[PDB]
């Protein structure tokens, strides 16, 4: 797999490197690169695919050297070093392909796609070029074990999950108090809500919590937290937690008040903020408590006096909220972002062939189906994946 | 069961498939166990 | 067959000895061995498969000689023994299903399987390796008969078969006495029931006696002995014997008294035991003879005097029982037992290719009709291909 | 880890050839592995233990090679030998015992405890003396990775779980009709029941069905199959679903007609067999599916029909069973058994030391929980262990 | 003795590799092992039998050595070997029985049966070949102060036992309290039972306890624990303790709560498990303690109900179980088991020549009476009759 990524390096710095008027001092040592890869992989002979529907195909090499003579490159160098690279470069892309498609319950990170596994071999070492793009540093890094380290940009840890909890109910829902979320991607929107605007609570403060546990611990990361969650500010019609009946939710937006959220590792604190919006960092992190207040205004004017009465209806109904933004992060495991495609490649690829529902993978490769249950074989699988796919990007998009 | 333990012929399998009364008589006729005690779990299921 | 053997140990021998850094003062042997059949299988072709779905197969071998000028092995020496070793097991694989899946009335222990056939010639004597597993020694014994034996844990001897004799009956089946037993497996349970409680037999005792004939002798068998056979210790409703209606039971579970065991081996008496529990000892034994009896007890408290009356109605009705576990046995011939899974691996071997019944064993290797009737013919015919499985385990799994 | 194999293999060797008095021609190549084994291990240091209790323990290599001029071994010869030996031993049993108790979640096959990671390097393969147990080769195998297989006597694959269903239910509970099941290490007992004794189901056949579903898939299993389950055929009483009442039961055993057992393997019909109880055979299968069926008897003697009223009272209740015991089987996936200790062996050295919990295995190592969920992250870690614990046991027994 | 095995595994390892057409490098070693076989043993007078029904047999050796000059075995050479080796398995055949066959209250490790005594003697100390199997290697283990270590499957630890302590009783026996157990085999089954259904007991929970006392400690034990003890699920009728009247039993099985099992070595807790039944794992201990409590039901169906009533008459008695399977255990000294076939082996060497009752083992050799009373002299000369038992079986069946 490292001799996978350096033939993609050595092919893409060829398709870059190798053209008209270049200097021979620019290229010398890709030559000797490309001779070398030449030389190792003269005289073989790789099959690739049959899974699903992507097509077999039989791989042969037999490419003459690259001239090591001329002071300055010249068009018919470039002709001969294309009609190479094209062949290599699709050798490279269906390897990719027909490895993105495989799975392996036990194992994972060992290759699959026998062509891949052939280049495992003793034979390729030689063509081990250099490993400089994240993917393939971290994969060094595991299989030489170490720390890790994918830096992302709105990591979606986040499994997507729209969900209630009811700590006074009714079968009219007439008088309810509780909390609602939306975990998605990298967005955490919290509100808890009391329709009586805490008359009866203690000293008029309703306390809210909810606690947000990541599948895996990010770090360092960039968090952005405002007040006044959106999705959860204005009127909406919620089925009851069975589905029975629905329920109105008809917000009036208190300000939150004495907010506090707590970053976690393994159940301690980790790091702590209070009544402080904005740009935050957390340190590193697992699990996230926001616990945030519904105090009732004690002044009113008479606008608000008949938003809020004491009696029994309740009209009105008082909400406060959090949005949590987390916009980056670096986590040991890797992870879907919304600046990386890895994901969308792979999926693609298992999409354009029909490749039939694997043994470790959900169906269609949904991401909030992999993420809700993220276990080591997956996170195996999933950074082979990534990781030719990252390889696969460095000459096809 | 019956493919797997008693060998059957393409022919004799794929008229049972078809359910040939000539091959299903003819493997009554035979009196394998297999007939014999599906059709009398039918013969049982017309009970009413 | 011998041949057969000998290519199964020195395949699994040089898949296990040979492996990088062993000292070739550890192979050296074996690399000649390994050789030898080299030389011998090559420059041949045989054949293998054409019943059922085991599809035909063509066999060729031209290899080359292992090396011999290592003091030390090393990788590239393994990689060559791969791909020597694999086909050969592949090879190996196919000519024991071959004979596996084949059969004859007459002189079964002669090989079927054309290949194997070829293999038993005079040009592939010089494979002979060593014959040490139990199976291919007492091959070798009994092809020319010195005493031999299996030993087997808890061996599969008695056909599966539960049942009932009546020594007296009425057609409304008030007043019943009689046995009833299950033989399967490795176990007997036998309980003798009387619903009036031996109330007017000779001196208030009932006597049971059950016979089991084994269909081959045991020679140093342990047996574990217990009172209260299991099975017939709670209610049931049991179809007649003539199958027209079905009677009532309703055991009161009694003690059997003056318990006697005789194990006999052609009519004499081996041994014999009495009112001896726990684990015991068969040392060549036939036939079991379990008497045992039903003995009102003279004392009786309230409760059971409630439960036991001098009228007819007899809604409790008295049983005494034993069971009866060979652990372990030495058998002359073949059987299959709870350790080993020869009859596994032939039946599914059978059954995956849906091989027509043949002449001699019964549909679908169905074990019970197999002990049921074990002719010489069907006994050899299983010893061979219970021996084939034995070999063939030695390599695939 | 093939290394530290070897290094028991021949210390074991070492133990049993070198004997006084023995001819120096059946040690020759044993004593020449040997020295080889001294001399590549003289000088490299090596570190054992600091996890749990388990005392850290420092071992250095420093030892004159085995004489080899002498043609017969005496009392001098095996006295040094056994000085030698003791402690070589000692450092195995160390780090036998240290690998066990470490864990890891990400790469599990591969090593932990420095000293096994020291010994997997490059310059410790010339002690690699040959892979013949059954437990060295399927790591090989998995190594190298190809078809593994361990032969099972009586595994343990079922998750213990004995439990109902209530198919018709009341809170009077007078009238049930329901299953009610044990599954325990090779053990499924399914009892099917119906207080009205099929009087208002169709046919007066009321069917029946259990479908156990297994985690890894056994080959060539045979299976003890026969009916009327034990556990489940006296009378008893148990808690209600919610366990808020309890409901009594008087069970009256029953013939289970037209019983059917499917052996499945995702959803794949593998291998069905109708009515034949006794010993059978499964060629490869996930999930079993039994099937049967309560007949009211058409016909009655007066006891059985005042015994199965058609009113209400109900006062005994109908019941079919069956026990299915997995006898042996063949598993790619390792274990725990009957017949070997190597479950036992890394419990106990686990225990005895105190070992805190790992972010793996269950708290205790308890088999039915480990079993219930036993993904391949816990397969790979316990097949590690028990390949240790086969090695340590090859010695320290 | 150690001589014994050697003389039996080299004529069994005669028996295997020398067949036709093997290589003279594949035997060259053991052709040279029974060389000097033959040169010591030539011109020996040996004397065997003299009691019970053995007869007096003379042994004399003038055999020629095994030739060499050949480069492939062929089928005269295996015809004198095999008339050479004929000879020599007959000769210990019948020294095994004869050592068996013997006895000693003093030194019953030392060698009887004065051709073991010649064995030992200085001059055959030069036949010995290798200590492999594990019989002697825990016998040389144990000549010297080591760890020994037999594993067994379902040893027989228990001596057969059935009985019952009763903590409450009367004439009437109309209301007891107590608990019936059978030890048996591998087999512990303990039923406590209560006819009042803990009416009375202080909070309605009687507590019921059972120490079972091994006679020799184990190791890393393997123990399928279930619930609901099968054998006193069901009426009986029992004698009374005294043997006066019999009093009738009659179960309703509850289920045994917060059952608890302490494994316990010399007295102190090794090992504790509450409410966890399943496979559980014992790594030392000379005791089984196991305490479970029948709980009267709180809550309650009528049918349960009535099952129960306050007043006296108790027409159903309320039982609580467990069953407990050492599955496959390790012990330091030698036991008989389900798998090997030791125990039988001597005592039908014993029993077929009628050998008259010694003075250390009971009469008949019967396990349950053996081990009851184990003491050191019995358990050596039991160690020494087993260990030459495997010698002969290594070659005779």
């Amino acid at each position: 797999m490292e001799v996978l990524y350096s033939l993609s390096k050595t092919l893409k710095d060829a398709r870059d490197k190798i053209v008209e008027g270049t200097l021979y001092s620019n290229v010398s040592d890709l030559i000797q690169q490309f001779n070398q890869m030449i030389v190792t992989m003269n005289g073989n002979d790789f099959q690739t695919g049959g899974i699903g529907n992507l097509p077999i195909r039989n791989w042969t090499f037999d490419f003459g050297l690259l001239g090591t003579t001329l002071l300055n490159l010249d068009a018919n160098y470039v002709e001969t070093a294309r009609t190479t690279i094209e062949y290599f470069i699709d050798f490279i892309d269906n390897v990719c392909m027909d490895e993105m498609v495989r799975e392996s319950q036990r194992n994972g990170v060992a290759p699959q796609s026998e062509a891949l596994r052939k280049l495992a071999g003793i034979k390729f070492k030689r063509i081990n070029f250099n490993n400089s793009s994240e993917y393939i540093e971290n994969w060094n890094l595991q299989n030489r074990r170490q720390r890790t380290g994918f830096v992302f940009h709105k990591p979606n840890i986040f499994p997507y999950s729209a969900s209630f909890t009811l700590n006074r109910s009714q079968p009219m829902h007439d008088n309810l108090m509780g909390t609602m979320w939306l975990n998605a991607g990298s967005e955490i929107q919290v509100a808890g809500f009391d329709y009586s605007c805490a008359l009866n609570a203690p000293a008029n403060i309703q306390q809210f919590e909810h606690i947000v546990q990541l599948r895996r611990a990010l770090t360092t990361a960039t968090i952005t937290l405002l007040p006044d969650a959106e999705r959860f500010s204005f009127p909406r019609v919620i089925n009851s937690a069975d589905g029975a009946t629905t329920w109105f939710f008809n917000p009036i937006i208190l300000r939150p008040n004495n907010v506090e959220v707590e970053f976690l590792l393994n159940g301690q604190i980790i790091n702590t903020y209070q009544a402080r919006f904005g740009t935050i960092v957390a340190r590193n992190f697992d699990t996230i408590r926001l616990s945030f207040q519904l105090m009732r205004p004690p002044n009113m004017t008479p606008a608000v006096n008949a938003l809020f009465p004491q009696a029994q209806p309740f009209q009105h109904h008082a909400t406060v909220g959090l949005t949590l933004r987390i916009e980056s992060a670096v986590c040991e495991s890797v992870l879907a972002d919304a600046n990386e495609t890895l994901l969308a490649n792979v999926t693609a690829v298992r999409q354009e062939y029909a490749i039939p529902v694997g043994p470790v993978f959900p169906p269609g490769m949904n991401w909030t189906e992999l993420i809700t249950n993220y276990s080591p074989s997956r996170e195996d699988n999933l950074q082979r994946v990534f990781t030719v796919a990252s390889i696969r990007s460095m000459l096809i998009k | 069961n019956l493919n797997d333990n008693y060998g059957i012929t393409r022919t004799e399998a794929l008229n049972l498939i078809k359910s040939n009364p000539n091959m299903l008589r003819n493997f009554i006729n035979q009196n394998n166990p297999i007939i014999r005690n599906r059709i009398e779990q039918l013969i049982l299921q017309c009970k009413l």
